[PDB]
């Protein structure tokens, strides 16, 4: 019965249609330094072949430098630690 | 009243994080300044370790600015292994013993980030914007923090962070908090400021959080969302 | 505590504001074990006070460490008056006196309070609530933190506070914080919590805060539907 359950945009069509559309998110998922891009697009055509919100199952990850005592070294870090393992 | 003080300087976690190497040090201070200072290291076994060899001590004008490194590999400090530092000195044969180690057994518990912006206050006042970064429920101590503007690094001076105290409900586990002071230019530019912490009970070991002007606590939203094909082919 | 030494503890500002009232203290360091201890307290105009309070009892160190006490309007020890600990002891015909002071000639400056609300992040989580109270731009380093739920007191265990830190981005202008943890809950209720400060360099020499979701949330929105086939 669900026809799409696209869990990028959060997209459920029992055929219903159910769509969560969370303001707090940077323009490019990418990194967060990047302008926070209002508009949502939610195109049924497309979304039943740049997405916003995270998946439950999905780890994000980005690099970013630390500095401590010697030279500015990267380390991968992720967005949502939780899903990816008080 | 001369007060003869001692301090140790032991390893960091951020030290074995990037260094990945042990620093142990012991001195005396607030006494003779003047060369002729007896120091020492010995294991838990007893064995020798690298004593202070051309290493840097007080100098001619009395300032103590004696440093030591031991080169001794992290696991043992990370066994916490108890290293005994002996203090003597030619006018003082009374001996002087200091006995580091790291605690055997710790509820790791995983730290708990945030990030908050300056007050509405503060910043209506347009003196000094302040972003405020803090871990609760975490343990052990000894966590490095970072923050960084733009993604590029930022320096030491230009923020401060608290030590880890104990916490009220969990007197085991303690908190850190952290301050960025800076011109109220930025963030009101709407520069997106970073918070990174290095935490040993964390699993990655390292985490991070963020918010810019319009992300700390948006005055107003501008969602302008179009929902194209509403109905078509898929329903 | 050692080599023949008298320490003094006079009266904190937070001892000052809590207590409400002025103890002065001698602490007599390596004091042979010696009974009937004559530390009268005199002021430095030699005028007669309030004898100590007693003597404590003994301690591990072999050392009768007295603890000399004191009460005092307020305006005295605000005043240029100077006390002094006799400490008499038979076994030295050459007393030290300790003398207790209260030293001024310091910068003023305005304490900044600020009180933010919790982390936008801890909402979702639902586990539980955190309060944050900051101190900036003062002088001296003794400022003192209290939490009140709508003027009512509260219990000093479900707070906490730094002492405070220095300021190097700042000409040695002290700052410091606090920190309140409360149940999830208890912030959903919307109540309101107030953070007092209490430090000298103030015109009424107390300074409030407060803050509830009314100041945690957007002015307004500016949502925008569009809904076509196309
Ligand atoms: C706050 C608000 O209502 N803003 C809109 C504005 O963005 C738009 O350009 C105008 C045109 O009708 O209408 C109004």
């Amino acid at each position: 019965i669900v026809l799409v359950d696209n869990k990028c945009k959060c997209a459920r069509i029992t055929s219903n249609i159910r769509i969560i559309v969370p303001l707090n998110n940077r323009e490019n998922i990418s990194d967060p330094t990047s302008p926070l891009r209002t508009r949502f697009v939610y195109h049924l055509s497309d979304l039943c072949k740049t997405c916003y919100t995270y998946d439950r199952n999905k780890c994000y990850t980005a690099v970013v430098p630390l500095v401590y005592g010697g030279e500015t070294k990267m380390v991968e870090t992720a967005l949502t630690p939780d899903a990816c393992y008080h | 009243d001369t007060a003869i003080r001692v301090f140790a300087i032991p390893p960091s976690f951020a030290s074995i994080f990037l260094t990945k190497s042990t620093k142990l040090t012991c001195l005396v201070t607030d006494l003779t300044t003047y060369d002729s200072v007896t120091i020492s290291w010995t294991r838990q076994n007893g064995e020798a370790v690298k004593t202070h060899t051309n290493i840097s001590e007080s100098h001619p004008n009395a300032t103590f600015s004696a440093v030591g490194e031991a080169s001794i590999c992290e696991d043992d400090w990370n066994s916490g292994e108890r290293f005994t530092c002996t203090v003597t000195h030619t006018d003082l044969p009374s001996p002087l013993k200091q006995t580091i180690s790291r605690p055997k057994g710790v509820a790791l518990h995983r730290p708990d980030v945030y990030l908050l912006p300056p007050a509405r206050e503060q910043l209506n006042l347009r003196e000094s914007a302040t972003i405020t970064c803090l871990v609760t429920g975490f343990s052990p101590a000894d966590v490095f923090v970072q923050w960084m503007q733009r993604g590029q690094p930022l320096s030491p001076e230009k923020y401060v962070t608290s030590a880890p105290m104990p916490e009220p409900q969990a007197p085991g586990r303690y908190f850190a908090h952290s301050i960025l002071t800076v011109s109220e230019e930025e963030w009101n530019t709407g520069e997106t400021y970073t918070c990174v912490v290095a935490h040993e009970a964390l699993p990655n070991r390292v985490t991070e959080r963020t918010v810019d002007k319009s992300t700390g606590k948006p005055t107003l939203y501008n969602v302008s969302l179009v929902m194209s094909d509403t109905a078509g082919t898929c329903y």
